[PDB]
This record gives C-alpha cells, sequence and structure tokens, in this order.
RNA sequence: GGCCAGAACCAGCCCUACUGCAUUAUCCUGUCGGCCGGCGGGCAACGAAGUGCAAGAAUUUUGGGUCUUGGUGAAUGCUCCAUGGCGA
RNA sequence: UCGAACCACCUAGUAGCUGGUUCACAUCGAAGUUUCCCUCAGGAUAGCUGGUGCUAGUAGAAGUAUUGUGCGGUAAAGC
RNA sequence: UUAGGGAUAUGUGGCGUCAAAACUUAUGGGCUCAUUCGAUACGUGAAAAGGGUGUUGGUGGAUAACAAAUCCACCGGCCCCGAAAAUGGAUGACGCUUAAGCCCAAUUAGUGAUUGCCCAUUAUUCCUUUGGUAAGGGCGGAAACUUGGAGAAAGUGUAGCCCUUCCGAUGUAGAUGUGGCCUGGAGGUUAGGACGAAGCUUAUGGCGUGAGCCUAAGAUGGACCGGCCUCUAGUGCAGAUCUUGGUUGGCG
RNA sequence: GCGACGUCGCUUUUUGAUCCUUCGAUGUCGGCUCUUCCUAACCUAGCGCCGCAGAAGACGCUAAGGGUUGGAUUGUUCACCCACUGACAGGGAACGUGAGCUGGGUUUAGACCGUCGUGAGACAGGUUGGUUUUACCCUACUUAGCUGGAAAUUGCGAGAA
RNA sequence: UCAUCGAAUCGCCACCUACAAGACUGGAGCUUGCUCCCUCGAAGGCGCCAAGUAUAUUCAU
C-alpha cells in the first residue's frame, strides 16, 4: 500500500581498459521502480564518483525483503532542493512500520510543505529509534 | 431514489460503505485491546489491536482461526468495541494475543450480541431465493399475528 | 504540526454545583448565580460528577486549538467564584469648574450636564445588577458596581468609559468624565 | 419476404479460478534490563516478487459451401465416405 | 458639362491596379526564397510542384548512427 | 494529423452540477480559512521588496529557571498587510472549504503481482469505397444441400473479365485523369410521338460518392424527339457598385 | 510634514513610437445639453492624534453617500485673475456626447501680409470670408395598448405555502 | 373525442434520533418504521392453461 519500495542497487564502472577492476559501488535507494533506482544509481556515481551510466554497468539491483510488520520509530536524514532555500537537509523523525513506509511519509511531507518532489530529494540514514 | 434508514431516509446513498466516522482522540477509544473492521476485503472481522502506529493507522491482528494476518489496518474502517482486552482500565497493553484472547473475550463476544447482527446481514447476503421465501412467510406470520394481537388489545 | 500537551481540571467545592447537560455549564452559589456558553474546537465540556471536577479535554491540538482551552479555565473558575465571592466594580470622576448632577433610575442610568451637555445619556443595564451612589457627602464621586458574573457586569462597566471621551480637544490638560476607576477584586468581611 | 427471440460451430473480445514454475532474503534460537548492546549455522519458506504456463470455459457482436469420423500402444502416425421457433 | 466644352470617331485607347471568371469525382500538391531588373503592388531566373517519361537498376540510396579521419575558435574559461 | 461506417482501446484533458467519467473514490500524506481564499500552461502577468507581536517547517547556540519546562538568531512559505480604479462581472458558471483548493500520491484498500474510470477524424480490429498499375490466381463448364463459382470476355479505363491480397486515402495556388457529367448543333446508328413530343410542376420515387440520369402523374402541354459512337462549339453561373426584365420589403 | 543620498512598485487626461484594424469614408478640437461611473476625499460625515487649555488650527485614517458656483479675457483644453461659497477635488465613459446643437479653432476653392522661391507657388506663420444631408427601418429607451399563456400554446403529465 | 408514459402502500413513517445512568452493573428507545412480495397464514385447501417459447404487464388508481 505504501509505494516507493526500497532497492539495493550496486554497480562497477565497466572494467575497464584502464583500471581493469574498478571499485564496486552499492547503495540503497527508495524508488517506485527499479528503472528509477538505476536512474538514481547513475546519478550518485555520476556525481559522487564521476562515472557515467554509459561507461559503467549495473551489477545486481535488488528489492530488500521487509521487516516483520510492526510499528517502530524512524529518523530519516533527508536532503531536498528548492528555490525554497536551495539544498537544505532535514531530519523529520517519523513513526511508521517499515523503512519504505516512513520514507514515503517523508516524501509526502516535503512535497506537502516544501513542494520538493522525488528527484529533488536525496535520502540518507533511514534508521530506527528505540525511545 | 432513496434507500431508507429512518428518520430522514437518504437520497443517492451507495450500498457499499458509509461515512460512519466521527472524530475522537485516539488514546481514549483504543489501546491494543480489541477492535473490528467494517470495510475490509476481509469483511466485518474483529482483531485485537497489537499497537498504535502514528495516528489514524493501527496494527491489527488476531491469533489464528480467522485467516487474519498481523497488519496495518487504518482507523477509517476500524472501530472500537467495548469487549476490550488491554485498553483503558486494565493495567497494560497485553502480549501473547492468543492467550489474552484465551480469556474468551473474543469467544464471549462472538457468541454475544452485535456479532449475531454481523452474520445477520451476512446471512441476508447468502440467503438463496428459497430462504428469502422462508423469511417472507416468517415476517408475514409475525406480521398478521401482530395484527391479531392488536385486535386482542382492542378487545382489552 | 499537531500534538497534545495536557488536560485541564477544576475542583468544585461545597456551596458550588456544576452541571453537564447539553454540554453547557450551570454554576450557582450563596451570593448569586450565572450561566453561559463556552464552545470551541475540540473543546467538549463534560463534568464528571455533580460536585467533583470540571474537566475539559481536547484530543487534537495546535497553537490555536490550545490557546483556546484554558480560557474556559479562565471562564469556569470565575463562574464558581462569582457565585460565592463576587467582584465589585468602582468608578470615580474629577472636576475643575463644572458643578454636576448624575442619576440612576431603577433599570437605566442617566448622565446629565456632562461637560456642559444639559441632556440625559441613558444606558440599559440587565436584570440583576443593582447599584447606588455615594454622592451624598462622604464620597461625593464614586459609582460602585456590584453583582456576581465576571463578564456580565464587566460588559457594562466598560461603556460608561466609552460614553466619556472629549474628542476635538486636548485631553491631558483637563479630565472631564466619570470614568471607570481601578479594576479591582473587592471582597468583604465587614 | 420484413420483425423479433433462442440455439450451434467458426475468431474475437474474453470470465478467470488454481496459480504452480525457480530465484532472492525475509525468518527459525541464547540469557539481559523502563539509555539498549554481548552474536553466530540456512536446514523453513503459505503475506518474496523486476517472473514463466493454462483450456474446457463468461459476452455480445459477425459470418455460415469443398465436411466430419474412431481410438490404440510405443518412441504422434494408417484412415474412411456424403439452422430451427414466433409474431405481422 | 469648363484648370480646357459638347457630339462622333480613332477606341473594345492603356492599366505591373481593383472586381469577377460557369460541372463532378479522382490522383497528387506547393510557395512567399536565390540572383537580375528606373527593380521593391511587377517580371525574369533557380528552388518548391505536376504531368509525361526514358533507363540494366537494393544503388551514383540516406536531413540516421558507427568506425576511423580531417576541420573550427562560439559557450565556458582565462587575463 | 484527417476516405465511409461499427467495435475495442487509448492521447491531450479530465471525473461535484452544467458535462460523459471517483452516482462526492472505503482515497491516502500533510497543507489551507484567505472582511475577493485558492483553483488548467502559453494567453498579458499576479503582484516587487519589506517586516511583524502571526499559523506550519528547519538549523546555530542557554538555562533543569518562564511570567519542569522555558530561550536568545534566522532559513521556508501557505498565509496577513504592501497594492487602486471608471457599464454589472467573472476559475467559464454555480458552487466548494472536517474540499469540488494546493503539493504529493494513488486505483479496489496493507489480501496475494494486471486495465480505477470517461471522452477523438488517433491506435487496433472489422466491414465498404477508392487509388496504387500494388501483388497474385483464374482468364469456359462443374457439383457442394444449396446454388455460386477456381465456367462468364485475354481487358488501362465501365454497370471493373472474374475472384482475393496488400497498402495508401486531408488539403489552398496549381497540375493531371476519368468508358464522366451536362447544353446547342453535325455526321452515323438505334429508336420513340396525337393511344400525347419538347417543355413545365414535385413530399414522383431510385441510383450514381457526385456531376446527373431514369421513372410516375399532372384537373399539365399540344408536335416534335430520346439513347449510343464520332464531330462541333457562342456549351454549365450565385456573387463582377454585373447587364436586362420583373417582383419585393420597408408600406398603406 | 517631507528633503540629502538614493532606490525600488504601480500610474494615464502622458511624450512618443509600433504599423496590428480602417483608404468602394469609424466626419475634425471645443463647447452646449444630458446621463453615468471611479476615489488617488475638495467639501460635508466618523473617531483618531500634537508643544489639540477654551478659541483655533495641526496632522492624520474611515467613507463615493451628497455636494463641488457665477463671471472677465481666450475658439480653446489649460491658464489667469474677479467674486460667492462649506469648498469651488481629480478622472473615465471612442481625448463620454454632432443621423443632438453649435461652427468659434482646425478651413480647402477668394483675398491680403510676412519670410522663402528665378517663377508657378510653399509655410504645420499671421488675417479675413467660407457646405454641417438622411431615421420612415431594427434594437435601446420612453410612455401607450392588446392577447395569449403551468410539458411556458403540446400528453389525458397527475405536485395546491 | 382517451388508446397512454409512469409501476409499493400507510391510524406501526411523519417532535426526536436520540435522551438517563458506566474512563466496567446492562439500560434503550424518541426502534435496520411499518407493514408489501399469491390467496388475511402456514398448515392446507383450491380453479388457472389454447395468451400454443421473449414481444408495453392482454394487469392495476
Ligand atoms: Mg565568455
Ligand atoms: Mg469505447
Ligand atoms: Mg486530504
Ligand atoms: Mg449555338
Ligand atoms: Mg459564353
Ligand atoms: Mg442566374
Ligand atoms: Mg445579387
Ligand atoms: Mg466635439
Ligand atoms: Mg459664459
Ligand atoms: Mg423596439
Amino acid at each position: 500500500k505504501p509505494h516507493l519500495r526500497h532497492y539495493q542497487v550496486v554497480g562497477r564502472e565497466s572494467p575497464s581498459e584502464k583500471n581493469p577492476e574498478p571499485t564496486v559501488y552499492k547503495f540503497e535507494v527508495f524508488a517506485p521502480n527499479f528503472v528509477v533506482a538505476k536512474s538514481r544509481f547513475w546519478r550518485m556515481m555520476r556525481v559522487k564518483n564521476k562515472v557515467k551510466a554509459t561507461h559503467g554497468d549495473v551489477l545486481s539491483c535488488k528489492v530488500v525483503k521487509d521487516a516483520k510488520l510492526v510499528a517502530r520509530n524512524y529518523l530519516v536524514d533527508i536532503a531536498y532542493y528548492s528555490q525554497r532555500c536551495g539544498y537544505t537537509r532535514m531530519v523529520k523523525e517519523f513513526r511508521d512500520v517499515s523503512k519504505t513506509g516512513a520514507v514515503s511519509q517523508a516524501y509526502h511531507d516535503l512535497a506537502s510543505r516544501h513542494r520538493a518532489r522525488y528527484h529533488n530529494i536525496e535520502v540518507l540514514n533511514v534508521k530506527s529509534i528505540p525511545d | 431514489t432513496d434507500a431508507y434508514a429512518v428518520p430522514l431516509s437518504p437520497l443517492l446513498s451507495c450500498a457499499q460503505g458509509i461515512a460512519l466516522c466521527i472524530m475522537v482522540k485516539s488514546h481514549y477509544i483504543c489501546a491494543g485491546r480489541l477492535v473490528r473492521i467494517l470495510r475490509g476485503p476481509r469483511q466485518d472481522r474483529v482483531g485485537v489491536i497489537v499497537d498504535i502506529v502514528d495516528a489514524n493507522r493501527v496494527l491489527v491482528e488476531n491469533p489464528e482461526d480467522a485467516k487474519m494476518w498481523r497488519h496495518v489496518q487504518n482507523l477509517k474502517n476500524v472501530e472500537p468495541l467495548k469487549y476490550c482486552v488491554s485498553v483503558s482500565r486494565n493495567c497494560s497493553a497485553k502480549a501473547l494475543k492468543d492467550a489474552l484472547a484465551s480469556s474468551k473475550a473474543l469467544e464471549k463476544y462472538a457468541k454475544t450480541r452485535t456479532a449475531a447482527r454481523v452474520e445477520a446481514k451476512k446471512a441476508c447476503a447468502a440467503s438463496t431465493d428459497f430462504e428469502r421465501y422462508q423469511l417472507r412467510v416468517a415476517r408475514r406470520s409475525r406480521a398478521h399475528w401482530a395484527r391479531k394481537v392488536f385486535d386482542e388489545k382492542d378487545a382489552k | 504540526m499537531v500534538k497534545v500537551k495536557s488536560l485541564c481540571t477544576l475542583q468544585i467545592p461545597e456551596g458550588v454545583t456544576v452541571d453537564v447537560k447539553g454540554r453547557k455549564v450551570t454554576v450557582t452559589g450563596k451570593r448569586g448565580t450565572l450561566t453561559k456558553d463556552l464552545t470551541h474546537l475540540q473543546l467538549d465540556l463534560r463534568v464528571d460528577k455533580k460536585n467533583r471536577t470540571f474537566t475539559v479535554i481536547r484530543w487534537f491540538g495546535s497553537k490555536i486549538p490550545i490557546a483556546c482551552l484554558n480560557t474556559t479555565k479562565a471562564h469556569v473558575q470565575n463562574m464558581i467564584t462569582g457565585v460565592t465571592k463576587g467582584y465589585r466594580f468602582k468608578v470615580r470622576c474629577a472636576y475643575a469648574h463644572f458643578p454636576i448632577n448624575v442619576s440612576v433610575d431603577g433599570q437605566n442610568i442617566e448622565v446629565r450636564n456632562f461637560l456642559g451637555e444639559k441632556r440625559v445619556r441613558r444606558q440599559l443595564v440587565p436584570s440583576s445588577v443593582k447599584v447606588s451612589q455615594t454622592d451624598p457627602s462622604k464620597v461625593k464621586d464614586e459609582i460602585i458596581f456590584d453583582g456576581n458574573d465576571l463578564e456580565q457586569v464587566s460588559r457594562e462597566a466598560a461603556v460608561l468609559h466609552q460614553m466619556c471621551l472629549v474628542k476635538k480637544k486636548d485631553i491631558r490638560k483637563f479630565l472631564d468624565g466619570i470614568y471607570v476607576q481601578t479594576k479591582t477584586n473587592i471582597e468583604g468581611m465587614e
């Protein structure tokens, strides 16, 4: 029912004719599809690694399984962009069931109050909170 | 064209749900005790509420014997019953949902009233065209016999 | 955005009895009685027992839903207090030359030769707010309002100060007017 | 003849059940307390889905001539012969 | 009738200007651009377009990429 | 992006009424009250700083005391003012505000993997036309239960030689084709007519996509004339302040 | 109350552009007359506020509701004075308003003058004299009648404040 | 001159929908309003067609 599943996308940089064994990059992104995961996989590597989607290959994107469906806390360090105060990060600790669920509320909250939508939004540290 | 529940019988009323809800503070109504869901694909089941997560949303479950999973059902179709297990006066939200329900609080309610109406309206949906005759000779009987009793009252 | 803070409570002693019927409040005592209305968002007034506790819970909350709860707390205590203790309202004046007269006739108030205006300035007062003068000699100036209700005698001990101003004129150099004086909670043990 | 209704094969849109089919991790235990850290073996997959095979059977619509026939046991082959039902 | 009368004639004077130009269906189907013109309300010439074609034509094909291989000095940059 | 129809499905745009579609979605996440809210791009731009002691969001840095919590500074709007004209007045109208507004999502409801739903000259499929000179196959006598054709003729063109197959199909100026339409007349042929020709009338049908043709019936007409192949031209009219004739409105 | 320095929004009875509409004709300014509209308030109207004691002004806000003159010179708009007034505010309506008037200015054909030109003539320089057609049509308005009408002329169609 | 379209009907509707009394004694009743659906009520008993398979109900105010 909550959209925006959680994808585990990993990939080298088409090895290599120069380096012959480029370091593998893996990161987990929330996305509606996996085409949208790879689209934002090759945005981190184009920026945080200077690697094109052309000059590299996706090793194994994957759908993370779940957590036993039970309520718990979540602080989601989220970073959006807007003409509304360009590139501000946030914390916005939510209380939903799964990481997919809470990050959904994260997006539907920023697009609600900052009108920042999916591609203007990076995510980091979707972790939980005991108390 | 109006279906009726009187008074003030209602135009244009869909026969697949109602806007029942009147807003109430969450904590008073419910606390991991027991509840039933009106509008679900599984229809009119009762599951004791495992916990409250955020505001409207609840986690609703039931031990077994009902094909009811542990799941996230929203208060918009989940309405409290006063057959609680762990809400309110009783000291804590309990665990071991089967054992707490092995206090027959569900078994008592499933054989008490307001559950004889749940399957009543679910009987009038599975009544084939033969029991609908049975129901009509049953009302017609109680009907005129009611008139006979009225005649007796007139005599008295 | 939205949260919950606390709950509001008032104790109801002997000599004061509060109802809850039609979600409205009735407070009576041994010096006066008064009833009024206190509706607002998420503000459902329910009195637990007849003389135990006036509780007003709200389930939602924000700056506006919570800046409206404890004003009924400011407006339920003075129901219970006014029916036993009551708050008196006093009014004074000043003069330099104009010798004056004033009047009160049963249910109305007169103001004659105000600043030189030789006519009457009427004003209606509700059923049960009785007042006299001490123009005779010892005080000579004051109008002392008595009663029971916080805002049903404050409402008219507000207009006599609206019935006063001198408009196209320097105001500070001279003080024409019998104006409301010294907001005060007068109690008594005499 | 025109007006209908029903039926039957053709293809077509299809009703779709069960969904199997593999994978992947989910998850199986241990003693701890109202700030939580002291971890390991996959041997379980009915709420794992970026994923493979299904007709008999549901529907109006549209067109109707070179047919149909009988099953065998293996590791699918011999084959034979020449529309009806109303109303007007 | 007069900043050149009136009648008839040359005379149906000329007009790069204005108005109009009579049936159907079918098959296709544009241009306002080039150069030249006392040229810029027009022409001529190419282009566009139609018809008829001729001819051995998966080629002497391409508003496309690839591969190599040249070219360039705008953006950004730098003073 | 466009031949004539039917169906299936979409596009853009939408689904409170007008208005087909959520008969007001079991909608979900927040936002929003706005004394001219706000609400489809491009229409032209809507509103510019500025602040606050305002409603919601975020970061720097205290106290454990404000008058068991309470601060000192700003980032971010939704929103308040800043801001105004002249017929009455516009989201398109009503209207909506615990939305029918805004931003995100959804699509049968956390039960289990698809198309929520409505609209086209689009798409798919089905017929029908028509062109391509597009491919084929027959291009003179045989049978599937009832008729049609794998027997209708060696053919650009039709009432196609016959089937069936593919594909395309808009269009101003323009070009071109038509076994194509029509008027006057000629050379041929075939043929009508006082038992009623031309003409004329039309709720006279039919049939050709059309130009048009043919029929009927005239309480019309009275004496000429149709089809076909060639020939021929003073050959088709709604529109030229057309020309001529006649009528008409305004108009008793 | 504004003024250095400055700037930044919105302004047309604005200075000009633009060449989009009009060349088989949207008839030229100003008035007269009459109606309307706006507020950026001139007057009255409402408090407000000051070194606003009375007096009397002073600043301000709210309000388009009502009111806003008569003359002299000018064709004028504007301007200027005269005088009244509570004050004589500023605008739109095709620079409101000629099938309404006027015809003073633009205004051609006559004529004179100034400068210019060899001359014919030119001047957006001056001066004088110089057409002002048509509603009998449709609507608008204004009054004046008549008659139908509830499935707003129809079904029998059925709804009584 | 009518042949019609229409197709539940009210002394149980139809002040009120909601009171009164539970952070644990139930209240409910100011009610899923009745009744209607093939012989006035459930147990029978009874005639029906040829109106010859659908065709506006060949009914009914
Ligand atoms: Mg540069
Ligand atoms: Mg359709
Ligand atoms: Mg919402
Ligand atoms: Mg001739
Ligand atoms: Mg001619
Ligand atoms: Mg003619
Ligand atoms: Mg004409
Ligand atoms: Mg004029
Ligand atoms: Mg005068
Ligand atoms: Mg008229």
